[PDB]
RNA sequence: GACGAUGUUCGACGAUGUUCGACGACACA
RNA sequence: CUCCUGUGUCGUCGAACAUCGUCGAACAUCGUC
């Protein structure tokens, strides 16, 4: 019939068996992803396609394949314009055959463009999906996975397969469609050099390309002279980076002819440059992307051009061995006597950096001299055995001793005295709601490299970088109230001077040895030296022993004295200006007594319309965090230092920031490592970094909320007009547009309000925005964190609070209850009960269980458990009670055992105020 | 304390107001003695606590000075032990392996991660299971790193010497792991 | 109180019990005992602590160090 | 404060000063009044003084002589106290499993290895006399730790096999009897 | 020169408050 | 021979400053003879 003959004109000459997929009209195939900017609508969204009628192809045995004939509908003008735009662009082997034709379907010549044989799926449903994920909504990524023998539904049927900690073998299924995204980049590359040599003007999407590569719809191509043709590749280029390292695409770079049936290229050991293999590799898969390229990152501009050329090298680096990147040694004679020190660094992401003052042929080495000396892991490793350790996949440098180290951690003490008398009080019965949870957990010798193997959870990320040089914009606003910048060495504020020195500085003493050691012109002498050189240091893990809920170990990492010692000088001016600032985003420095926790708690609330609560986690936070983050996190810090530091001051201590806290060589054990990346927990800026790390994360889920809803459907036309405008600054506009940052910044601070601290945030948001889905929900945070940190979000660790006289049902470890404080209605931190009484029951310490010497202890836990004395359940009173009666039995038998032992009497004529309410009861109201 | 100029008029202003007080005077003269004696306690008083923030000043410094004495020391002390560990490390650094590695080079500066790997004379493997061993060190000789290993002193966590032959699949469960192999580079 | 509190306190005084007479100079001892302990601390049914409290009590009374007949006079 | 030689002249001073100015005289005779007070109370306050801070430093001096005294029993007698403390509070829970466990223990039916829990795990215990071994074990059965085990074999102090038929009273005395008996779970 | 009166001046003492420093402890990320 | 960074609170001790009071004692002014 008719639909016979439409089939018929279809296939035309190919010999194409077509079945009807649909029928033999329009079929409207649901929602695809777009990446749409006109003057209505903009973002990278999911529309409705309705103007297609697809037909499927079969082969032999009339099995169906991954082959469809869509055909068009439209107009004669686009008809004629396509068919001269196509007929240039004919010869390329990147572009999908057309097969222009007419027929009549009402009776008048309706004109047909049939491209042919083109996967079910565009690449723009790949990055949609893989970007924007939804653990119970991915059939299309499930598709895909199964359509490229990637997997089979059989992976489906298991539990966490999208997981990334659970069940890491979804790297390798991922990693599967690496090839595939590859030949998709090489075929852009040569679709964009046909339209250059044609004289074509147009926008490259990714909706316009198949999962094979070929492209097609040349709708808003326009012509001009020949082989002055250029083509718009950012948004293309940008949506699709996060993806490349997702799906290992540059694997195939490691092989000999760059084929995957062929031996990897046998890289020569000695050699550590890789500068004419990374230009390379950008001028084969990134030609046309017009921005300027430093594989050194220390010939860049400022920031962002750091960002940008790091963001590549973080790409390029998967391709070169891993044994040429670390400290490059070299051989100096100190006194005819010949040293093997550090003299550069070659870093993942920052290409090669070589110091500036390296002096051959020394005579006598002065103290500062020997710091540097003693701190490079260069001397230790050098002299060192081999190491090959089969317990870890993390690269092991060389063992420093002769045999290898199994620390293990003890049991706590249990306090019985303090046990005896709380069941004397009616405590711990059956079926109770208080009840002991938290522990000392004990570790054995295969606790500490168990511990430094969750390091493979930082896998190489690729950033967007088109959205990350503006989030970093928004981030930098919101760090704007604060005042930094570089002091001298008699400025710096040291506490806990009796602290470990780090690795090998303490064999020799505590921090308090070469802070006297040094005068202070040896120190601004050392700090001076660290913006012309790179200091490459060792830190040390050593597992943690103090008292928790879950029986996994913990480790603290330990960095060297130089590093900390000169990081001081860098950032303390900023960490005190962030510390002594209250009303703030971060609150880092505000207490929580004396009405700081209602304060705290008002400002969060602030002004917001609709308004709900929301926290969520980082699973793995700092195991997992990627490094162009951390860099952002340092680069963000490092802005304030606009008139005291030039560019290559600020490079050099970038530098030193990563090759001694982002990717040093640990010591765990007696053995060097090499760790990939994270964060160090003894790093200097450690809880501010992580503050800068949460709110970019959270601007990034805003974004990624904003810019993925059907513009066509904001009813509103100020959102409208700011999500037209948030895609033109991301993707069409190159230049920073201040305005734009402010006014950005003012949305967010309206309808979305924070509360960060390091890793830890609650946000007061409009509900009504984030159900239409203008600002970030849940959902965001998940989808962010899948395709930007490799971990998977779970919805059970964050909460939701819809009723704003509860305050957030949890922020640093303490739940909120809205109490009646004198005519006043304020806000009180309670923590957790059993965490009070596993502090009480369990000390570290075989003094600590003598009670009458540690008063103090039950004062500041005392202290800490009176807002349970307001809850409506009995027993979260009946701690605090249970407290002070203790601490009233202690003083008793104190004065007992003083008037027995000696002989005179301990009144004091003070002690009776611990005993009774009033004490910790103003601790817990404001001032005056 | 009577070194002074105000203990003496001090000691003077209480000699007249005794040699007053021992006849009893009118009290136009009596008063004017009060006020001298005054004068002379008031100064007195004055330059004794003057005397005392000066001997506390006196203190300070001693202290000050005798806790540079100590900080010297330490001084000292920590740099002769840097130095001593750095010259004592190099001499088991300094071979032929590392000088002609090092002058292979373009410019003498090779990567850190491969002075181990290609100059180090003594490898350290640590198995934790034993396919891991039956996979890595099968034998009394294996290679790694594109070199040539010979097994010896192979030990268990307990730092025990285990021999080669109680490596088996079924004394596996009988000996605490990991197990912690030397090699040596044969030649 | 309840016969889990009781338990769980008794375990952390046996391995610190253990821990004194120098079962970490064993690795595969420690690493039993280890076990034993932070499972018996997460356990939530008293007939399954119980006999692990067994076994980490076996674990001292094979030894020759503790004097029982003093101790349990 | 009343032991001072201050004590009586603060005293006078302030029993004249109201008799004084209960008297109502003139008013050079309340301000010499007041002198006397004066100078009396500011050289008690003076010595009360004194007082107080020496007796404030002898306190400190003496609670810190404490604190040594009490952290340095702690720290000796730990390792002897904690045996004391773990078997105080292994009587007071009173299982039917550990009571049993520690009343062999204490006879000198001790294990060998860790107690399995497992259904079909090896267990040895060393047996020290025949009276011990009648009353835990009969025929095959084994009862120890208040569960049944079957006995595989039992050796004696040499290592010797012996068969089960072969235990008795009066064939107790041909042995060294330390058996160590081999037993699974039931 | 004395009488009376106020206040100014230092030093010791007591207290309060403020701020800094040293040591100990507790909590949190 | 091992225990990191930062924040915040409590306790003890010490120092400096200010105010008030306990005061001791010089006088700078006023009225009178
Ligand atoms: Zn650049
Ligand atoms: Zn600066």
């Amino acid at each position: 019939a008719d639909a016979q003959s439409f089939l018929n004109r279809v296939c035309g000459v190919s010999a194409a068996r077509l079945t009807p997929c649909g029928t033999g009209t329009s079929t409207d195939v649901v929602y695809r992803a777009f990446d749409i900017y006109n003057d209505k609508v903009a973002g990278f969204a999911k529309f409705l396609k309705t103007n297609c009628c697809r037909f499927q192809e079969k082969d032999e045995d009339d099995n169906l394949i991954d082959s469809y004939f869509v055909v068009k509908r439209h107009t004669f003008s686009n008809y004629q314009h396509e068919e001269t735009i196509y007929n240039l662009l004919k010869d390329c082997p990147a572009v999908a055959k057309h097969d222009f034709f007419k027929f009549r379907i009402d009776g008048d010549m309706v004109p047909h463009i049939s491209r042919q044989r083109l996967t079910k799926y565009t690449m723009a449903d790949l990055v949609y999906a893989l970007r924007h994920f939804d653990e119970g909504n991915c059939d299309t990524l499930k598709e895909i996975l199964v359509t490229y023998n990637c997997c089979d539904d059989d992976y489906f049927n298991k539990k966490d397969w999208y997981d990334f900690v659970e069940n890491p073998d979804i790297l390798r299924v991922y990693a599967n469609l690496g090839e595939r995204v590859r030949q998709a980049l090489l075929k852009t590359v040569q679709f964009c050099d046909a339209m250059r040599n044609a004289g074509i003007v147009g926008v490259l999407t990714l909706d316009n390309q198949d999962l094979n590569g070929n492209w097609y719809d040349f709708g808003d191509f326009i012509q001009t002279t020949p082989g002055s043709g250029v083509p718009v590749v950012d948004s293309y280029y940008s949506l699709l980076m996060p993806i490349l390292t997702l799906t290992r695409a540059l694997t195939a770079e490691s092989h000999v002819d760059t084929d995957l049936t062929k031996p990897y290229i046998k890289w020569d050991l000695l050699k550590y440059d890789f500068t004419e293999e990374r230009l390379k590799l950008f001028d084969r898969y990134f030609k046309y992307w017009d921005q300027t390229y430093h594989p050194n990152c220390v010939n860049c501009l400022d920031d962002r051009c750091i960002l940008h050329c790091a963001n590549f090298n973080v790409l390029f680096s998967t391709v070169f061995p891993p044994t040429s990147f670390g400290p490059l040694v070299r051989k100096i004679f100190v006194d005819g006597v010949p040293f093997v020190v550090s003299t550069g660094y070659h870093f993942r992401e920052l290409g090669v950096v070589h110091n500036q003052d390296v002096n051959l042929h020394s005579s006598r080495l002065s103290f500062k001299e020997l710091l540097v000396y003693a701190a490079d892991p260069a001397m230790h490793a050098a002299s060192g055995n081999l190491l090959l350790d089969k317990r870890t996949t993390c690269f092991s440098v060389a063992a420093l001793t002769n045999n290898v180290a199994f620390q293990t951690v003890k049991p706590g003490n249990f306090n019985k005295d303090f046990y005896d008398f709380a069941v004397s009080k009616g405590f711990f019965k059956e079926g109770s709601s208080v009840e002991l949870k938290h522990f000392f957990f004990a570790q054995d010798g295969n606790a500490a490299i168990s511990d430094y193997d969750y390091y493979r959870y930082n896998l190489p990320t690729m950033c967007d970088i088109r959205q990350l040089l503006f989030v970093v914009e928004v981030v930098d606003k919101y760090f704007d109230c604060y005042d930094g910048g570089c002091i001298n060495a008699n400025q710096v504020i040291v506490n806990n001077l009796d602290k470990s020195a780090g690795f090998p500085f303490n064999k020799w003493g505590k921090a308090r040895l070469y802070y006297d050691s040094m005068s202070y012109e040896d120190q601004d002498a050392l700090f001076a030296y660290t913006k012309r050189n790179v200091i490459p240091t060792i830190t040390q893990m050593n597992l943690k022993y103090a008292i928790s809920a879950k029986n996994r170990a913990r480790t603290v990492a330990g960095v060297s004295i130089c590093s900390t010692m000169t990081n001081r000088q860098f950032h303390q001016k900023l960490l005190k200006s962030i510390a002594a600032t209250r009303g703030a985003t971060v609150v880092i420095g505000t207490s929580k007594f004396y009405g700081g926790w209602h304060n705290m708690l008002k400002t969060v609330y602030s002004d917001v319309e609709n308004p709900h609560l929301m926290g969520w986690d980082y699973p793995k936070c700092d195991r997992a965090m990627p490094n162009m983050l951390r860099i952002m996190a340092s680069l963000v810090l490092a802005r304030k230092h606009t008139t005291c530091c030039s560019l290559s001051h600020r490079f050099y201590r970038l530098a030193n920031e990563c090759a001694q806290v982002l990717s040093e060589m640990v010591m765990c054990g007696g053995s060097l490592y090499v760790k990939p990346g994270g964060t160090s927990s003894g790093d200097a800026t450690t809880a501010y970094a992580n503050s800068v790390f949460n709110i970019c994360q959270a601007v990034t889920a805003n974004v990624n909320a904003l810019l993925s809803t059907d513009g066509n459907k904001i009813a509103d036309k100020y959102v409208r007009n700011l999500q037209h405008r948030l895609y033109e600054c991301l993707y069409r506009n190159r230049d920073v547009d201040t305005d734009f940052v402010n006014e950005f910044y003012a949305y967010l601070r309206k309808h979305f309000s924070m509360m960060i601290l390091s890793d830890d945030a609650v946000v007061c948001f409009n509900s009504t925005y984030a159900s239409q889905g203008l600002v970030a929900s849940i959902k965001n945070f998940k989808s962010v964190l899948y395709y930007q940190n490799n971990v998977f979000m779970s919805e059970a660790k964050c909460w939701t609070e819809t009723d704003l006289t509860k305050g957030p049902h949890e922020f640093c470890s303490q739940h909120t209850m809205l109490v009646k404080q004198g005519d006043d209605y304020v806000y009180l931190p309670y923590p957790d009960p059993s965490r009070i009484l596993g502090a009480g029951c369990f000390v570290d310490d075989i003094v600590k269980t003598d009670g009458t010497l540690m008063i103090e202890r039950f004062v500041s836990l005392a202290i800490d458990a009176y807002p349970l004395t307001k809850h409506p359940n009995q027993e979260y009173a009946d701690v605090f009670h249970l407290y002070l009666q203790y601490i009233r039995k202690l003083h008793d038998e104190l004065t007992g055992h003083m008037l027995d032992m000696y002989s005179v009497m301990l009144t004091n004529d003070n002690t009776s105020r611990y005993w009774e309410p009033e004490f910790y009861e103003a601790m817990y109201t404001p001032h005056t | 304390f009577s070194s002074l100029p105000s203990y003496a008029a001090f000691a003077t202003a209480q000699e007249a107001y005794e040699q007053a007080v021992a006849n009893g005077d009118s009290e136009v003269v009596l008063k004017k003695l009060k006020k001298s004696l005054n004068v002379a306690k008031s100064e007195f008083d004055r330059d004794a606590a003057m005397q005392r923030k000066l001997e506390k000043m006196a203190d300070q410094a001693m202290t000050q000075m005798y806790k540079q004495a100590r900080s010297e020391d330490k001084r000292a002390k920590v740099t002769s032990a840097m130095q001593t560990m750095l010259f004592t490390m190099l001499r088991k650094l300094d071979n032929d392996a590392l000088n002609n590695i090092i002058n292979n080079a373009r410019d003498g500066c090779v990567p850190l991660n491969i002075i181990p790997l290609t100059t180090a004379a003594k490898l350290m493997v640590v198995i934790p299971d034993y396919n891991t061993y039956k996979n890595t060190c099968d034998g009394t000789t294996f290679t790694y790193a594109s070199a040539l290993w010979e097994i010896q002193q192979v030990v268990d966590a307990d730092s025990k010497i285990v021999q080669l032959s109680e490596i088996s699949m079924d004394n596996s469960p009988n000996l605490a792991w990991p197990l912690i192999v030397t090699a040596l580079r044969a030649n | 109180p309840s016969k889990m509190s009781d338990v769980k306190c008794t375990s952390v005084v046996l391995l610190s019990v253990l821990q004194q007479l120098r079962v970490e100079s064993s690795s595969k001892l420690w690493a039993q005992c280890v076990q034993l302990h932070n499972d018996i601390l997460l356990a939530k049914d008293t007939t399954e602590a119980f006999e692990k409290m067994v076994s980490l009590l076996s674990v001292l009374l094979s030894m020759q160090g503790a004097v029982d007949i003093n101790k349990l006079c």
